[PDB]
């Protein structure tokens, strides 16, 4: 498979995630949106061959009903009003993590055991986002009059007020950095002529009133007392029925986040302290620092006055924030003891891991901006020790405190045979683990007469295995689709019953074999998403 | 032809094929839908 | 010492020490008919933290150590156990192959 393995970056991976199960029309249209970046539907039409175009908008409005792209609106001033389109990059995440949106649900609720809902609450997960956008009205309008619909529909206030259901609007559909843009020069009109001191600290006078309305803008989602309705009548709490939602991921990905720090845990402790980490840290799933971080997506990223300030305030709103920091009184009435809740937290404060790391006397939280850098010093190393000789691990780990190491001091820190590093060594040059830096004993950088240093390189190394695992992930279910290419003259037969002997026998074998994909794609899942947390 | 496999390469256990059938029938919604 | 392998033999049995729970190591090398001829405190700090880059154990408080419990790993984050398939399955996952 020479030919994909070569010239093809991430859009390898979301030209087919479209073409897996969506119309073949819609695949390449935001291949060349993703591959051109940004462009309206007037001149879309030129740039594919094939599509007319009102057929692009057919094609087009398909496409947004799942909120895999965003429009985003600029007109001339002599001009009509145009409309550019933009790429989504979380959207088409959604029919990615798909199959895992459904497993957390059950594993985040446990109140209900052996629940009616068990079938319906697992299909309403995929009743609200296949379809795309989605309302109240549109459920209970169902073949269902009644079916107790009381308790469906007062279901959803238990599922939705805990988060990421948060209703729809335009602000998350259109971009971050043009939602940044028109709410700048809005509060630079908003100081007019002759306030004539300090021209170059007037700019800061909008850029500060928008960092204090661009966390509202965002928060408005985030405010929860717009989506309830408290009935009167024949109720005691529902949402407002006239409200259109789909999912919000952001719990998810901070969700996925807890469920990839209990794996670390159990790993650096044994069964019994595990058991007490996953128990605090659910309380406080539902708010928690950011993973995406939008404050830092787009701004002034330039200058280190203000690129400083992108941590130290949100640094201040981790340990100061009253959502999180528990006081060690009320976790023993949630596990299914005030000296042993003691006892299994006290280690938690005494290992080099800086989780439940530094807290005030009485009270403990656990912070992320010193942590997740060590969860990404964490899975790195291991995945090396794995897919190649664990002498590579312990050539990785020399270069870590030790920087800018020589060949000579090598045989001093660590110690092995002298042939056999040569042999290792070189193979972690091939994937940029290490790097080389040079020092000239003679003039024009001649060869012989030089030494060769090292480095780790903190940010090149995580860069190129981040897009070895997205290729990685788009190869295998490549092996999807070609895999039904053939075989399709009898699942066209299988999709219409609804029986010769021997031909149920290749129905079968090419059904574990992608049995075996989605489990291989979700492992390697994990070892990919640890690399967002940017 | 290239050797050194990713360590993940196991059987599939209980814990994850039921995981698995949940995929399969979201793609026969979505693509017996409208689209 | 010196540049000849079996180094091992030294190192694999001070583990084991530690593993029950740097001065405290130095009386215990002199005996059990070690094939040594002269140690010093600077050669048992070069001798551990070769386990340090293995995290085998963990180095706390500038002189103490403590086991990373690689005991449990020696008997995903679980490398052991993990036969492949490998034959007659085309549908498998390389690291290479991507250059």
């Amino acid at each position: 498979s020479l030919e994909q393995r070569t010239l093809n970056p991430d859009l390898f991976l979301y030209k087919e995630l479209v073409k897996a199960h969506l119309g073949e029309r819609a695949a390449s249209v935001i291949g060349m949106l993703v591959a051109l970046g940004r462009l309206s539907v007037r001149e879309l039409v030129e740039k594919i061959d094939g599509m007319d175009v009102d057929s692009v908008k057919t094609t087009l409005v398909s496409l947004t009903q799942l909120r895999c792209v965003k429009y985003l609106q600029e007109t001339a001033i002599s001009g009509k009003k145009t409309t550019y389109y933009y790429y989504n990059e979380e959207g088409i995440h959604i029919l990615l993590y798909s199959g895992l949106i459904i497993d957390e649900i059950i594993t985040q609720m446990r109140v209900n055991d052996e629940e009616e809902h068990k079938q319906l609450v697992a299909e309403i997960v995929q009743n609200v986002i296949s379809l795309g956008s989605l309302t109240v009205e549109d459920y209970l309008s169902s073949v269902t009059s009644d079916s107790m619909k009381y308790t469906i529909s007062s279901l959803f206030v238990q599922l939705c007020e805990m988060g990421y259901l948060i209703q729809i609007s335009k602000l998350h559909y259109t971009p971050i950095e043009d939602l940044w843009q028109f709410l700048y020069e809005k509060h630079y009109k908003n100081i007019p002529r002759n306030s004539p001191l300090s021209d170059l600290k007037k700019r800061s006078q909008a850029k500060m009133n928008a960092k204090t309305d661009f966390a509202k803008i965002i928060n408005k989602p985030n405010e929860l007392s717009q989506i309830l309705t408290v009935d009167p009548k024949t109720s005691l709490r529902i949402v407002k029925p006239t409200v259109s939602l789909t999912i919000n991921l952001d719990r998810f990905m901070k969700g996925r986040r807890s469920k990839q720090l209990i794996n670390l845990a159990k790993t650096r402790v044994g069964s019994v302290t595990a058991q007490v980490y996953k128990i605090a840290l659910r309380l406080t799933e539902q708010k928690s620092p950011k993973i995406r971080d939008p404050l830092t997506q787009t701004g002034l990223l330039q200058d280190l006055e203000e690129a400083k300030s992108f941590q130290d305030e949100a640094e201040l709103v981790e340990e100061k924030t009253p959502g999180l920091t528990f006081n060690a009184i009320d976790l023993a009435r949630h596990l299914p003891s005030a000296s042993l809740i003691n006892s299994h937290l006290k280690i938690l404060a005494s290992s080099n891991f800086p989780f439940l790391n530094e807290t005030k006397p009485g009270v403990y939280y656990v912070p992320y901006s010193k942590l997740m850098p060590v969860l990404k010093s964490s899975v790195y190393e291991y995945v090396i020790a794995s897919t190649l000789g664990p002498s590579a691990m312990r050539l990785s780990r020399c270069i870590r405190d030790n920087k800018l190491v020589s060949e000579k001091i090598i045989n001093s820190t660590a110690l092995m045979k002298e042939k056999d590093i040569r042999s290792t060594l070189a193979s972690l040059i091939r994937y940029n683990s290490v790097e080389i830096q040079e020092v000239p004993r003679t003039a024009d950088r001649s060869a012989s007469r030089a030494v060769f240093l090292f480095r780790c390189k903190e940010t090149h190394s995580y860069n190129f295995m981040r897009q070895n695992l997205e290729w990685n992930m788009a190869n295998l279910l490549f092996k999807k689709e070609k895999l039904k290419q053939e075989n399709s003259t009898l699942l066209k037969k299988a999709n219409r019953d609804d029986l010769l002997p021997s031909e149920l026998n290749q129905l079968k074998m090419v059904n574990e074999r992608e049995l075996n994909v989605f489990a291989r794609l979700s492992r390697l899942l994990s070892l990919w998403e640890v690399f967002q947390m940017a | 032809f290239p050797s050194i496999p990713l360590p993940i390469n196991g059987p599939i256990t209980n814990k994850e094929r039921s995981l698995a059938v949940k995929y399969i029938n979201f793609g026969k919604t979505v693509k017996d839908g409208p689209f | 010492e010196l540049d000849i392998e079996f180094i091992n033999s030294l190192l694999t049995i001070v583990w084991r020490f530690i593993s029950e729970n740097t001065q405290e190591i130095l009386e215990f090398i002199t005996a059990a008919q070690v094939a040594n001829v002269e140690l010093t405190p600077s050669n048992i700090r070069s001798l551990c933290e070769v386990l340090v880059y293995d995290d085998k154990l963990e180095k706390v408080t500038h002189d103490c150590y403590r086991v990373t419990l690689e005991s449990i790993l020696q008997m995903i984050f679980n490398y052991f156990k993990m036969f492949p398939a490998s034959k007659h399955d085309k549908e498998v996952v390389y690291f290479d192959e991507w250059t």
